[PDB]
């Protein structure tokens, strides 16, 4: 899995 | 002045209320997406408007109603970028797993270590664009929640822009549908 | 004029308030009556007063609430002329079924085509009166929806209204149970 | 008097409705809580401040939201004493068990004849509080319900005051978890 | 089951 940047 | 204050006093009132009111009707919402056996289906309507938001930079991504793995499991959800977050910014559809608190959090094992299947279903049945992935234990998406939410962690090169809007049968009447499958194997 | 003016912009804004209250009850009631796996048991109350509405052409028939054939299968619900529609007008028990449009119809398969079995539950569970049949394949009713609904399709000679009201068991405590069953098979 | 009549009786209109809106909440708050399967699992927040009221003889018991054996089964719900109930009053926690009318008691057999085991959760997962019972056939409070509810009836002495509050692991993070579980053989 | 006592609430 790849976190989100931010928003 | 006696009535003329014992009036916008009211309306004040009634203005305070109206927000309690637009708060209930969004949990009854809630209440009627959740589902409690790890699947999940999303439907996203408006589907261009909310594309160009995206695109125009004005909302650059939505989050899904929630769900759960059982009746008191874990409380989860979707975030999705439709015009593509971090290395997809602009060519890719980004697709997020949310791991949200839940009211039973201190009765579940943790971290949350489920396997999870991304589908955006193709409207002709042909073919699905899937994905699925096994949560990075150390990564603090799936540690126990301390907000409301963790950072969410997914797909952000899910899916090419082009492949859908273009045409073909993701996008229909407006609309595409979005499947998650959080596996219970263990659960 | 001036605090006469405000005064029934608020009287306006509370009984607006009170109406989506009322909106939102019904939709929480809505809600309360769904079921996701083809069953379906509906409780007519004050069934009496709402025989003679019939026969008095006032309340000719009433829909009820909606279930489906699974979490995002079809979306359906029953209608009933409690004195009679078409052949048995006057004399027979008229109960249909009811095609909706679903916030999934999209990823269904069309025409709908699954076996309906529809009941009347004898208060005493010694002969209930059942009938059943499979989907006209070639009815507007069975195709996928354009309206809210399509036209009920059913048994308008259900049953006898003598059979019922007079006594028996079918009628108790000014009520009724109506139970509806949806084959799965295929689904 | 002058245009007084009226905002002082919008006042009252807000004031009337507003307990409305108060029974609404409980409904939705009700809805979100009902399973169906027999299974019930019950947490009680601001444990501190509930014991206080019930050491304090200002509110005795509570009542839980209510759960069911099936879709259309059994109505059921819990009923505790924060500082006990007959035999276990000021000593033990007394958690008993409730049959409540339902919609569809007229095509369920009576009396209530299903094991119920009722649990105290550890949230350590080491050690929880259970106990279990048959139902005593012949007392009221498994006869079809007049009311809205039978007379509880469960254990007066399910768990010592001392064991819990102090520390342990039953109650963490002000607030505690009861279980429920309804044998469904024969249903 | 012990039934619940008609005062304790």
């Amino acid at each position: 899995p790849v976190q989100e940047t931010l928003h | 002045e006696a009535l003329s204050s014992k009036v916008q006093q009211l309306e004040r009132s009634i203005g305070l209320k109206d927000l309690a009111m637009a708060d209930l009707e969004q949990k009854v919402l809630e209440m009627e997406a959740s589902t409690y056996d790890g699947v999940f289906i999303w439907k996203i309507s408006d589907f261009p408007r909310k594309r160009q938001e995206a695109v125009a930079g004005r909302i650059p991504a939505i989050f899904s109603p929630a769900f759960y793995t059982s009746r008191y499991g874990y409380k989860m959800c979707l975030r999705i970028y439709l015009n593509g977050d971090g290395t997809g910014r602009g060519t890719h559809l980004s697709l997020f797993f949310v791991v949200m608190k839940g009211p039973n959090d201190a009765l579940l094992r943790w971290p949350f270590n489920q396997k999870v299947t991304l589908m955006l279903l193709d409207q002709n049945n042909r073919e699905h664009v899937i994905d699925a992935f096994r949560p990075d234990v150390t990564s603090s998406s799936f540690q126990r929640p301390v907000n409301d939410m963790n950072i969410a962690s997914g797909c952000p090169l899910f899916c090419p822009v082009s492949k859908m809007e273009a045409k073909n049968s993701y996008v229909r009447d407006d609309a595409i549908f979005i499947k998650a499958i959080v596996d219970l194997t263990g659960l």
